[PDB]
RNA sequence: AGGACCGAACCGACUAAUGUUGAAAAAUUAGCGGAUGACUUGUGGCUGGGGGUGAAAGGCCAAUCAAACCGGGAGAUAGCU
RNA sequence: AGUCGAGUCGGCCUGCGCGGAAGA
RNA sequence: ACACAGGUGGUCAGGUAGAGAAUACCAAGGCGCUUGAGAGAACUCGGGUGAAGGAACUAGGCAAAAUGGUGCCGUAACUUC
RNA sequence: AAUUCCUUGUCGGGUAAGUUCCGACCUGCACGAAUGGCGUAAUGAUGGCCAGGCUGUCUCCACCCGAGACUCAGUGAAAU
RNA sequence: CGAUGUCGGCUCAUCACAUCCUGGGGCUGAAGUAGGUCCCAAGGGUAUGGCUGUUCGCCAUUUAAAGUGGUACGCGAGCUGGGUUUAGAACGUCGUGAGACAGUUCGGUCCCUAUCUGCCGUGGGCGCUGGAGAACUGAGGGGGGCUGCUCCUAGUACGAGAGGACCGGAGUGGACGCAUCACUGGUGUUCGGGUUGUCAUGCCAAUGGCACUGCCCGGUAGCUAAAUGCGGAAGAGAUAAGUGCUGAAAGCAUCUAAGCACGAAACUUGCCCCGAGAUGAGUUCUCCCUGACCCUUUAAGGGUCCUGAAGGAACGUUGAAGACGACGACGUUGAUAGGCCGGGUGUGUAAGCGCAGCGAUGCGUUGAGCUAACCGGUACUAAUGAACCGUGAGGCUUAACCU
């Protein structure tokens, strides 16, 4: 999953 | 006033005519020998030493054996200390009996407890297992979260976590006296004390009133 | 916890553990000593003197135990025709047990285990 | 253990009558209302016996007013007056909990 | 799952301050054959407290 | 041991045939309901022309368990099901007239003692 | 009779657990779908990179794909680090 | 202020304090 | 990339049970998988059993439990019959 | 409504209690007729909802069997 | 921005007090019951469900109460992945179109073996001034602290009635915690039995292997909860808000300035556990060692020979002790373990033989046989004579005592 996501 | 040195020999009942089931605990109480009267003069605060049941004599120090001998008793198994009270006064080589308990409504029963060796936090402290299915992954009886985040970013003294339980001293108040025989050295008390069959135990009139 | 409880599970499941257990029996009754690791030198004990045991009373409901717990009818035979009677007046204790040392292979701590008049 | 044998073997009823499993047994209970003590029956199949010396009881299956019902006795209480078998059960087990399971004609046990 | 910062010699030294072998305290002379044995283990040579045992 | 969502057959002719225990009363997570005890109901299946019906939210005493109940020599009394007699809801006093199978010696007290009145045994 | 039915081989890959410096750069275990067909498989052949092929997902084209790989223009250019 | 026998009352300007003042 | 739990087309096809090339147990034949020995803590993995309750769990009955064969009886709405 | 923002619309059903589901209403923010409309038996490892059965999913975990974990001997990594 | 994983849930919490409950008070438009409102108080306690990804909220039903906040919207190197937040697809809508939408819809990989800090446990070392074995003192630290209902007081006080107390007492519960296994039960692949398929032991009979322990039924010990004992306290001290007594300043008044009293689950104790590394290393009791020499830098000096205590460790047999260490028992002057003997318990009437029956089977011998971890016993087996470590009377100064 992404970091911080959109 | 002073308490006595036991063995736990095991458990039973006694049915009272009346119908009632009690459960017993049944305690062996050998005489106590007082092995030491402790003094406010010499040291500095009031109690008896005694022993109980009985040891090899080839498995008794030369320093054990000296004690007993200024004592005038058999050594026994250990020693153990009473406080005690305003008015109590013991002399070196008395022999205390079961009896003392004959009028004691209520004891407070001392021992060491079973040993459960290294426990988890589910067993030890009671924690909630996690989920079994729905997606858990390696975290069933794991305990979970162990603290907050950067505030405070360490882990509290106290934390209940997994370990060692079991296998100490354990006293359980105001256990009713069922029984006192003194023919056959027993006192039987209702309900279970701690420790295993065998094991040593300390009975005390409650401290509870 | 195994608070009171007996027996060695020796990292085997219990049908190995039988099956080991009655073909070492077997090889201490034929060969009177036999060297093994310590741990299974001190089940093996729990098995095999109950065996001489049993053949102290030669019946063939007893051959027929014997038989059910060895499976070798050469076993059961020298029980009962040899070892039973040599043991008749002697009250347990039928195998003594000596340490000799460890294992090169892996280092296993090992014994004789051994038929007691051998 | 001695210690305990001893103080067991002393509360111990005498009187306690051979019965078996799958046997009718008619079991008399002392009950009370204030004061006052009546004995009442509890007559069924003994399904379980569990012999531990002072400890030892026994489980008995009634069905009483259309509806199962089961009491582990403790033998040696006093609260159980009296035990007697009325009727001899032919069973194989120690152990009849498949008779709760079983409603009347499939539930029936021969005599011995 | 790592360290931050080597971890020094010194570290790696205290951290074996238990790993010490330790000899055993003593050998055992077996009574009649005069050898030298772990207690309560027979001898290279079959003895075990005075006696032959073993053969071999 | 009756607790939520626990079905109790019903040992009354008040018409409920089948009801489900909604609430063990009488503490803060009180987590089981034995003989003796009163629980909120809801009735799940009536017959016909009752005085309750289907959906109908009231109160019940548990009259028999399968758990059973201890008496004090040690003894147990087990039933083969769980079963209660329906109560009004306000005023805790039965809805039926009559009692259908054995209860037991717990319900005496005065709360019940019409149940007592009205059972076939004990 | 049948893109018919149940179900092994055979072909798949719906769910979960494990594994995630793996036994494995996509698997294992337990279940799961198809199983005479628009099936599946061996051997060989043909289509070539703005090109192929695609029951279409920008899928696949040698563990690489919104333009393969290798060599070359080549030390592209880089107001950026 | 509650015969009594000496101060008493209330505003102003100023110095320093008091309350108002609860947080992980 | 490995003495790698993967992949790889064809041929052969014993016995008892079984519809069977399924499955169980065996034959012929082949193997025990190139670290072992102890111990019997937490916790993890793979399993077995569980009082009373029975979906109250949860995003969701996920997982588990359950059902399961042959013969015969019997089988609703709806329907493109 | 695979479309409805306001919105958990309103009414009915189901439940003790239902922002989901089913029926209905029409105020369609922003359906609609082969970039098809409405319906439809059968079919689906398709989405949603309800029951019976079933259960360690859960109340609330307990015990047990195995493989690791732990100790000994041999070999002997890794990210950082 | 050469990455500080991002909502909610789960698990685990910890703090604040602006207090939800329980405790103490003042005012009341407080008769009582029940409220309102403000002050003190953080000890402990503080639902389960339906719906929704939800936080929240609405609803059902409870409760003494269902507090409000902080802790990276506490907590993904602890779990989840519903939502949000990639790539597939569709709807509405916008756009000629590619496409677009904190609009919706169905689907959609959650890694890390812990070095350091921390924390939970558990050892080793040295120290504590001769060595050793014990028993303690208790500086200090931790745990615990919740509360309902019923009855009595009393249908009393209060009230027109309806209703309905304080104060005090007794009982019995909920939740939570500690222990335990006598009971009720679970488990019990180490006990007994039934039974399907098949293979084997030559065959019959009897057995064993394999099939999830093949499938099942029971069940011993142990572990254990749903089982059953016990707990929260009373009391004391000092107080909060508050209420006073005496009392001037200020002829009065005034709880306050001097002085004196009362006053709560908070605080200090009382209860339980740890605890002298309490380096401030404490105390008490007992035991042990009472030899000579040599040299140099002549000093709390270093060697040599003789000596080797009390005790310890080691090894072994082990344990209701245990990851390993540790801790406990025991080692022949011995019940430490195993075996063995007797018993118990469990299973449920073995095998063989006989009888009955055509036979499956039934019956007798027979409550038989077998029976784990249990109980009581018993030297049959294994726990060895030794060896090892640890020493040889224990610094200086001063004081009081050798009177
Ligand atoms: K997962
Ligand atoms: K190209
Ligand atoms: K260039
Ligand atoms: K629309
Ligand atoms: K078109
Ligand atoms: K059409
Ligand atoms: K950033
Ligand atoms: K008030
Ligand atoms: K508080
Ligand atoms: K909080
Ligand atoms: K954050
Ligand atoms: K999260
Ligand atoms: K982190
Ligand atoms: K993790
Ligand atoms: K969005
Ligand atoms: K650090
Ligand atoms: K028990
Ligand atoms: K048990
Ligand atoms: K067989
Ligand atoms: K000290
Ligand atoms: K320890
Ligand atoms: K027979
Ligand atoms: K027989
Ligand atoms: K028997
Ligand atoms: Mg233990
Ligand atoms: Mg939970
Ligand atoms: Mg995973
Ligand atoms: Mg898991
Ligand atoms: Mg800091
Ligand atoms: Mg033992
Ligand atoms: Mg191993
Ligand atoms: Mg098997
Ligand atoms: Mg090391
Ligand atoms: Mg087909
Ligand atoms: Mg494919
Ligand atoms: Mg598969
Ligand atoms: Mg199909
Ligand atoms: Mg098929
Ligand atoms: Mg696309
Ligand atoms: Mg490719
Ligand atoms: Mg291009
Ligand atoms: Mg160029
Ligand atoms: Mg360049
Ligand atoms: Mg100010
Ligand atoms: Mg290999
Ligand atoms: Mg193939
Ligand atoms: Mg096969
Ligand atoms: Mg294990
Ligand atoms: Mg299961
Ligand atoms: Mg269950
Ligand atoms: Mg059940
Ligand atoms: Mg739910
Ligand atoms: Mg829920
Ligand atoms: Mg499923
Ligand atoms: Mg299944
Ligand atoms: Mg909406
Ligand atoms: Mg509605
Ligand atoms: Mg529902
Ligand atoms: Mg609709
Ligand atoms: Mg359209
Ligand atoms: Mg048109
Ligand atoms: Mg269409
Ligand atoms: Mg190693
Ligand atoms: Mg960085
Ligand atoms: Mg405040
Ligand atoms: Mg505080
Ligand atoms: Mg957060
Ligand atoms: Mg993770
Ligand atoms: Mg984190
Ligand atoms: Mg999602
Ligand atoms: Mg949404
Ligand atoms: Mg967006
Ligand atoms: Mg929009
Ligand atoms: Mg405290
Ligand atoms: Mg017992
Ligand atoms: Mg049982
Ligand atoms: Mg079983
Ligand atoms: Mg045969
Ligand atoms: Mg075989
Ligand atoms: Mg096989
Ligand atoms: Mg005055
Ligand atoms: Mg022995
Ligand atoms: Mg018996
Ligand atoms: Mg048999």
């Amino acid at each position: 999953k992404c970091i911080r996501a959109p | 006033m002073i308490g006595l040195v036991g063995k736990k020999v095991g458990m039973t009942r006694i049915f009272t005519e009346d119908g009632v089931s009690i459960p017993v605990t049944v305690i062996e109480v050998e005489a106590n020998r007082v092995t030491q009267v402790k003094d406010l003069a010499n040291d500095g605060y009031r109690a008896i030493q005694v022993t109980t049941g009985a040891k090899k004599a080839n498995r008794v120090t030369k320093p054990e054996a000296g004690h007993f001998a200024k004592a005038g008793v058999e050594a026994g198994r250990g020693l153990w200390e009473f406080r005690l009270a305003e008015g109590e006064e013991f002399t070196v080589g008395q022999s205390i009996s079961v009896e003392l308990f004959a009028d004691v409504k209520k004891v407070d029963v001392t021992g060491t407890s079973k040993g459960k060796g290294f426990a988890g936090t589910v067993k030890r402290w009671n924690f909630r297992t996690q989920d079994a299915t729905h997606g858990n992954s390696l975290s069933h009886r794991v305990p979970g979260s162990i603290g907050q985040n950067q505030t405070p970013g360490k882990v509290f003294k106290g934390k209940k976590m997994a370990g060692q339980m079991g296998n100490e001293r354990v006293t359980v108040q105001s256990l009713d006296v069922v029984r006192v025989d003194a023919e056959r050295n027993l006192l039987l008390v209702k309900g279970a004390v701690p420790g295993a069959t065998g094991s040593d135990l300390i009975v005390k009139p409650a401290v509870k009133a | 916890m195994r608070h009171r409880k007996s027996g060695r599970q020796l990292n085997r499941n219990s049908s190995h553990r039988q099956a080991m257990f009655r073909n070492m029996a077997g090889s201490l009754v034929r060969h009177e000593i036999i060297k093994t690791t310590l741990p299974k030198a001190k089940e093996l004990r729990r098995v095999v003197e109950p065996l001489i045991t049993l053949a102290k009373t030669d019946s063939v409901a007893n051959r027929r135990l014997a038989f059910a717990r060895t499976r070798d009818n050469e076993i059961v035979a020298k029980l009962f025709n040899e070892l039973g009677p040599r043991f008749a007046s002697r009250a347990g204790g039928y195998t003594r047990i000596l340490k000799c040392g460890f294992r090169a292979g892996d280092n296993a701590p090992m014994a004789y285990i051994e038929l007691v008049d051998r | 253990s001695n210690i305990i044998k001893q103080l067991e073997q002393e509360q111990m009823k005498q009187d306690v009558p051979s019965f078996r499993p799958g046997d009718t047994v008619e079991v008399k209970v002392w009950v009370v209302e204030g004061s006052k003590k009546r004995l009442q029956a509890f007559e069924g199949v003994v399904i379980a016996i569990r012999n531990r010396g002072l400890h030892s009881a026994f489980t008995v299956r009634k069905i009483s007013n259309g509806e199962g019902v089961e009491r582990v006795f403790q033998t040696h209480s006093p609260v159980v007056d009296s035990i007697s078998v009325k009727r001899r059960g032919a069973v194989r087990k120690a152990k009849l909990y498949y008779l709760r399971e079983r409603t009347g004609k499939a539930a029936r046990i021969k005599e011995r | 799952a790592v360290q931050q910062n080597k971890p020094t010699r010194s570290k790696r030294g205290m951290r074996r301050s238990h790993d010490a072998l330790t000899a055993v305290t003593s050998l055992s002379v077996d009574k009649t054959s005069g050898e030298k044995h772990l207690r309560h283990h027979i001898t290279a040579d079959g003895y075990y407290r005075g006696r032959k045992v073993i053969a071999k | 041991m009756i607790q939520e969502q626990t079905m109790l057959n019903v040992a009354d002719n008040s018409g409920a045939r089948r009801v489900m225990c909604i609430k063990v009363l009488g503490g803060s997570h009180r987590r089981y309901a034995g003989v003796g005890d009163i629980i909120k109901i809801t009735i799940k299946e009536a017959i016909p022309r009752g005085k309750v019906k289907k959906g109908d939210v009231l109160k019940a005493v548990v009259v028999r368990t399968k758990k059973g109940v201890r008496r004090p020599d040690g003894s147990v009394i087990r039933f083969d099901g769980n079963a209660c007699v329906l109560l009004n809801n306000n005023s805790e006093q039965p809805i039926g007239t009559r009692i259908f199978g054995p209860v037991t010696r717990e319900l005496r007290s005065e709360k019940f003692m019409k149940i007592i009145s009205l059972a076939p045994e004990v």
